[PDB]
């Protein structure tokens, strides 16, 4: 009833155990003038806590002698029967087996500055995808820019053209190419001008690419670092409670971590 | 032989990080013209002509457009076809900006520089849409940083139906404004800045000789120049007014008047005078007791005697203009087929997930997680198999949820996510709401970009995630496809819910017999239980209800309405999933007395999404929320809107309104919005609600304006220092950011305009000498400005704060706000510890503003001035010495007081928000002997995201140089009765936080909304229930306090 294997008899450090086990996970829990003790039970992926002369129950069905008593009955069946909307039944609580206490104490270091390590690499990618992102939409942004700018001088080679050919044949002879040449030229800028300005805006959309392409390869090994990091820590945290069954100790971890 | 000669191979410093020089991370954001920040100083321009011309000016960076017109047009005659352009008056400039858009330059006066051009060149048209005053959408637009055509062109009807009906809200709003004009105008402009309560605590009171204080108003005549003091002794709860008339009396006293004579002579002139406070745009313009003025009841504290100013209100009626406000250009199914018609449970077909970026080596098998959710889940979670694995994932599924759609809850949203494969991992994540804003079920194919999993977040699914999908294209794009039922799907009208829910309960009176599991279901209650439900109300919200407790409250809903504040714990013990149960709890909300907005902010949070519960919230603020209140909670209130399902929605009606109301509430309102349009989850959200305040706000956007336009150029300045200044000598740096100051450009738009960080301030000229970059890596400016009040003198001459690219305010601004809240509970709870919540205001990305605090000191300073010449060691007693240096006398006395007070609370506020580790550099003293913290770090004790587990760490350990200080210079400091006192401050202000707690809770509640790293989730906050011990009794909290405190101190501690 001390042992109990799932029985540990405060509500966080419950959650903590409780965070990202599946549809199913299970343990108890211990103000006493209020209640005994509290099955704190992960159904569907959310904190289901149920309350607790002799027997031990949920309510009125009260006829089981102890706190082990009702769990196992309930290890083998869902709490249906008992409160309607309720229909799930894990009652979870290697380290190279070592019985060390010192060299298993030296790995928690380890393992910590392998997964400290760890999270500043899950954290520059994480800085690296998000000013990538920025990065990539101000130059999506400028493409319109760039695109919008081009067809305002396309508009203005044509603006001229319609102007310009107006005052070719208007008149001719006066000022023959010495007002021809003179818009001729004004034009040859123009289109020129249009011409550099239209390469520059490709020179971004290359870039975009390479950009965009760098954006993947930071979420593909994102994703590769995550499932690592989520072991890596779970690790961690069971050589830790490994620890702290045993000697208690609270003070002398943070050197190591 | 140090290393066992192990060679790292992969190792290299030839640039091998910015852990060298570890510094200043957010970027980027270009300035002036694409791809460079500040212009060249001479430039050349192409001037497109509207005879089809390519004219290049060489122009000066810093010129006017109308500058450039003028010699445009002088220099267009040099070039061909002169004869077709107009008169250059019948023109204005155009050319394509950074965001994008073909601006029309309008407002002649702006340069070159200020226009954010993208390439450097302009177009020349005759102006077309004739309505010049319409296209005064750019200044909204400017102010809100994105174009306002940006969202003319949204497709969208939610967003387009935000824009028109929200005009509801902002007409009536300027309707309350000049409906008592002028004065009502000015009461919007000017609000009385002025406490929640009229009653004084204990500790003022005694400051004033029973009820009386000392004023000077202060008056003008002739030209200007001179004035007059008229020193008052009037009573602390006397009003403007009266304040007013005795001003008035000793002015105008005589020996050619009887008293008669000056009684008349009172009346006349009396009400033709307001009162202005010395120094700054504050004034006294309603009844209220002058002591409920912020300005009167900080002098009183700082022992200080009022410096008003008699004011007519025609020179104040002079200073404010016409609000002007507009209506903008922007102006189902025959009875459909009731959600609970439709029999059938719920089933959403996956499709194909088109854009996951997996490693194929590394991960095995990939599949969709979902669920359905309320904040929390009503029914099993489901996936799919692990189909078609990482190399293009599709499965064409029906997912079959147990549920059925009559079941579904308004506010059901839809939670999905890729994962990974128990090498169980999230690729992205996205949540969809399964009806829209017009009430209709969600029905046919959807497509759902998704987002990425964040920081902290190692769990499958995520649902306290925004609704809806990631605007950004280039992500996760899971695709899906909902049941179609040969009808739009619509939810039930309340009529019918009431109807539903009469019913249900007629149902349950006949019922019979046992009914074991009574659970869900006697007239008269027990007297036990009844103690049993007050016993849980009292809980704070991280307090988890147990299934027994559930199904408890949820049976005697009926009795919890004489218990109101039970509401929060009924609404999350009911059956979301079963609307026989929603339905009735829809018919008690209706009908739910009206509680504290202290607790009814709880339920705006993401675990109450259901939209009658956020009404009844608030229904709430409107009753009881003042302004003053609003205004303090005002972060928590803008964070929260993320939570709502809609756009258009009452919280947002209210928050507008009042922000439309009253001016100093508008401002926060603005910047806090603004502060997050970079953040894509909300840009579209806020940019709207922001475009609805711009365009209704009256004159503050021409003010905002300018401020928004200073703060551009002081990221600009920064941004470059930042880079390309960095490795350059302070000198040389400090050289080119003068430099640049004294541009014309920069005087202009860095000079005349409103504190953004307390608008009543005003900013006047750039005293330059006084600017510089401070020290920081950061490269902060240090800022000074002359106070171009009439009164600067009595007040402050110089304004000086700090802007900091580069750094995350927001962590910052919420424990400031939090230390502030924690000195208003202490002190209006008649107990006086003097934290100084400094201000603090993030206006972007990593950028912001900090109060200066002039004459206060780092122990550092303190101890590198104090310390001996022969570097050896710095004394303990040297802050003591330093501070009887400047506090000797009557003085000295009062100054430890000082002292002891504040490093009491500043030292039960470190340790109850578990802030990052005081030391040396970042705890400060005044020269009249107070203590405050600065830059706080991490908040919750987010260091412990690395080990951490129950380490409620004590952050400020009151070294020998504070226990010296407070003990008027004794050795073995930790056994006096100035010792004692502290502790006993120490004990008193950790229990007064303590029974404030569901407040702290709810205010971290409400700002898990903002993508703080340090707030992820329930369990982040959960930290402040440790160090508050509300598991605990309060007598066994005070020993737990102690031992914490004991423990870190080797003290006495009993
Ligand atoms: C309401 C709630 C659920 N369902 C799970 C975890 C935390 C909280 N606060």
């Amino acid at each position: 009833l001390q042992d109990a294997e799932w029985y540990w008899g405060s509500r966080e450090e419950v959650n903590e155990k409780l965070r990202d086990t599946a549809d199913g996970t299970f343990l108890v829990r211990d103000t006493k003038m209020h209640g005994d003790y509290t099955l704190t039970l992960r159904k569907g992926g959310n904190n289901k806590l149920i309350k607790i002369d002799g027997k031990y129950g949920f309510s009125d069905p009260l006829t089981f002698s102890s706190v082990v008593e009702l769990i196992n009955h309930y290890r083998n069946e869902s709490l249906a029967q008992y409160n309607p909307k309720l229909d799930v039944k894990y009652p979870v609580s290697q380290v190279v087996k070592e019985d060390n206490i010192e060299a298993v104490g030296k790995k928690l270091h380890e393992y910590n500055t392998q997964f400290q390590e760890k999270s500043r690499e899950y954290d520059r990618l994480y800085e690296e995808y998000t000013r990538t992102s920025q990065e990539i939409q101000m130059k999506r942004t400028a493409i319109e820019a760039f695109n919008e700018t081009i067809k305002i001088f396309e508009e203005q080679c044509q603006t001229q053209e319609r102007y310009s050919k107006e005052y070719i044949e208007k008149f001719k002879r006066e000022g023959n190419e010495k007002e021809i040449q003179r818009i001729m030229h004004n034009y040859d800028k123009l289109k020129s001008r249009i011409s550099e300005i239209i390469d520059s805006r490709r020179r971004l959309e290359e870039d975009l690419k390479k950009q965009a392409a760098e954006y993947r390869e930071i979420d593909k090994r994102m994703n590769s670092i995550k499932p690592d990091l989520i072991q890596l820590r779970k690790t961690r945290d069971q050589y830790l409670m490994w620890l702290t069954q045993k000697g208690v100790r609270q003070k002398k971890l943070n050197e190591w971590l | 032989s140090y290393y066992h000669h192990h060679h790292h191979h992969d190792y290299d410093i030839p640039t091998t990080f910015q852990g060298a020089m570890g510094s200043m991370p957010p970027r980027p954001s270009s300035g002036e013209l694409w791809g460079i920040h500040l212009m060249p100083p001479r430039i050349l321009v192409e001037c497109l002509l509207p005879n089809g011309m390519i004219v290049t000016l060489e122009c000066l960076r810093e010129a006017t457009l109308i500058t450039i017109k003028h010699e445009l047009f002088k220099e267009a005659r040099k070039y061909p076809l002169h004869q077709l352009l107009q008169d250059e008056s019948s023109y204005i400039f155009v050319s394509v900006t950074q965001e994008a858009e073909r601006e029309e330059f309008f407002d002649e006066t702006r340069r070159l520089c200020d226009l954010r051009l993208f390439q450097p060149f302009l177009k020349v048209i005759e102006p077309v849409g004739n309505r010049e005053e319409k296209i005064l959408n750019r200044e909204i637009g400017f102010a809100i940083g994105m174009p306002v055509c940006e969202f003319d062109m949204v497709k969208d009807p939610e967003v387009q139906d935000f824009r028109r009906n929200i005009l509801n809200v902002c007409k009536e709003a300027v309707d309350l404004r000049d409906l008592n004009s002028p004065h009502s105008r000015a009461m919007y402009v000017y609000p009385p800045n002025v406490e929640s309560s009229p009653e004084l605590p204990k500790h003022i009171y005694n400051k004033l000789d029973k009820g009386q204080i000392i004023v000077v108003i202060w008056v003008i005549v002739s030209p200007n120049n001179d004035k007059q003091k008229y020193t008052l002794k009037i009573n602390h709860d006397c009003v403007p007014e009266q304040v007013i008339a005795e001003a008035i009396r000793k002015k105008t006293r005589s020996m050619l008047l009887s008293s008669e004579q000056l009684k008349l002579c009172v009346l006349e002139y009396q009400g033709k005078y307001i009162l202005k406070v010395c120094g700054c745009d504050e004034y006294f313009l309603e009844k209220y007791p002058l002591s409920q003025y912020k300005y009167i009841r900080s002098c009183i504290m700082l022992g200080r005697m009022p410096n008003l100013m008699l004011m007519a209100k025609e020179s104040l009626y002079s200073q404010l203009p016409m609000d002007c406000f507009t209506m903008p250009s922007y102006s189902g199914e025959t009875s459909t087929k009731s959600l609970w018609v439709i029999n059938s449970a719920l089933r959403i077909k996956i499709l194909c997930a088109t854009y996951v970026n997996v490693n194929i080596r590394d991960i095995d098998k990939i599949y969709v997680r979902t669920g359905i959710y309320h904040g929390g889940e009503p029914l099993c979670d489901n996936v799919n198999t692990q189909r078609v694995p990482c190399s293009n994932p599709r499965w064409n599924e029906w997912l079959n949820y147990d549920i059925y759609i009559p079941d579904l809850p308004r506010a059901a949203r839809l939670c999905l996510s890729i994962c990974s494969v128990e090498e169980h991992c999230p690729l992205a994540w996205g949540n969809i709401n399964l009806f829209d804003y017009t009430d209709t079920l969600v029905s046919g194919k959807m497509a759902l970009n998704l987002w990425p999993v964040p920081h902290g977040l190692e769990d499958l699914l995520n649902p306290i995630g925004v609704t809806g999908s990631n605007p950004n294209k280039e992500t996760p794009c899971l695709e899906l496809e909902f049941d179609w039922f040969s009808s739009v799907v619509k939810f039930p009208d309340m009529s019918v819910i009431e109807e539903h829910a009469n019913w249900s309960v007629s149902r349950e009176a006949g019922f019979s017999y046992s009914h074991a599991g009574l659970s869900n279901r006697d007239n008269e209650l027990r007297e036990n239980d009844k103690e049993q439900l007050k016993a849980i109300s009292t809980r704070d919200p991280l307090s988890e209800i147990t299934e027994q407790e559930k199904d408890f409250l949820w049976s005697h809903r009926h009795y919890c309405v004489t218990i109101p504040e039970i509401l929060p714990k009924l609404l999350l013990s009911v059956k979301w999933n079963s609307r026989d149960e929603v339905a009735q709890m829809y018919c008690l909300v209706k009908d739910w007395p009206p509680i504290k907005p202290e607790q009814a902010m709880e339920l705006l949070d993401c675990n109450y999404p259901d939209p009658m519960v956020r009404g009844f919230a608030v229904r709430c603020l409107e009753k009881y929320l003042t302004d003053d209140k609003l205004s303090q909670y005002l972060i928590q209130l803008v964070q929260v809107l993320k939570y709502e399902q809609y756009l258009d929605n009452l919280l947002v009606r209210f928050l507008l309104k009042k922000a439309l109301t009253n001016q100093r509430i508008g401002h926060f309102f603005f910047w806090h919005l603004k502060s997050e349009m970079h953040n894509k989850t909300v840009s579209q959200r806020f940019g709207l609600l922001l475009e609805s305040y711009c365009r209704a706000c009256g004159m503050y956007l021409k003010h905002l304006n300018r401020q928004v336009e200073a703060m551009e150029k002081l990221i600009n300045l920064t941004d470059i220092l930042k880079q390309e200044k960095k490795d350059e000598t302070q000198k040389v740096q400090m050289k080119f950011l003068v430099e640049q100051m004294r541009r014309p450009d920069f005087m202009d738009a860095l000079q005349g305009f409103l504190s953004p960080l307390n608008p009543a301030h005003q900013l006047g000229n750039l005293r330059l000498e006084e600017c510089r970059i401070m020290s920081s890596a950061k490269r902060p400016l240090w800022l000074n400005w002359e106070n171009p009040d009439i009164m600067s003198e009595l007040l402050f001459q110089n304004n000086e704060i700090i802007f900091k690219n580069g750094d995350d305010l927001r962590q910052d601004m919420l424990t400031l706000q939090i230390i502030r809240i924690m000195e208003n509970i202490w002190q209006n709870q008649g107990l006086d510890l003097r934290m100084l919540p400094y201000g603090c205001l993030s206006i972007g990305d990593c950028v912001g503003l900090i109060e200066v605090v002039r004459n206060s000191h780092t122990i550092m300073q303190i101890q590198c001035k104090g310390g001996l010449k022969g570097a050896l060691q710095f004394n303990s007693h040297t802050l003591h010495q330093w501070l009887k240096d400047k506090n000797k006398g009557e003085i000295y006395d009062a100054a430890i007081d000082l002292f002891t007070r504040s490093c009491a609370g500043y030292c039960v506020a470190t340790f109850i928000l578990g802030i990052g580790d005081r030391h040396n550099s970042n705890i400060m003293v005044k020269d009249d002997g107070q203590l405050f913290h600065i830059d706080f770090g991490h908040f919750l004790d987010h260091k412990k995201k690395k080990f951490g587990y129950k380490r409620e760490r004590v952050p400020f350990v009151l070294t020998q140089d504070f226990l010296i200080v407070i003990s008027k210079g004794a050795q073995e400091c930790t056994k006096t009765r100035e010792f004692e006192r502290f502790q006993e401050m120490c004990y008193k202000a950790y229990l007064a936080i303590r029974q404030h707690a569901n407040l702290f809770i709810n205010l971290f509640s409400m700002m898990l909304g903002s993508g703080m790293p340090e707030l992820q989730s329930f369990d982040d906050i959960a930290y402040i229930r440790k160090t508050l011990a509300l598991d605990k009794t309060e007598q066994e909290a005070l020993e737990y306090f102690m031992k914490q405190m004991n423990d870190a101190h080797h003290g006495g501690w009993t």
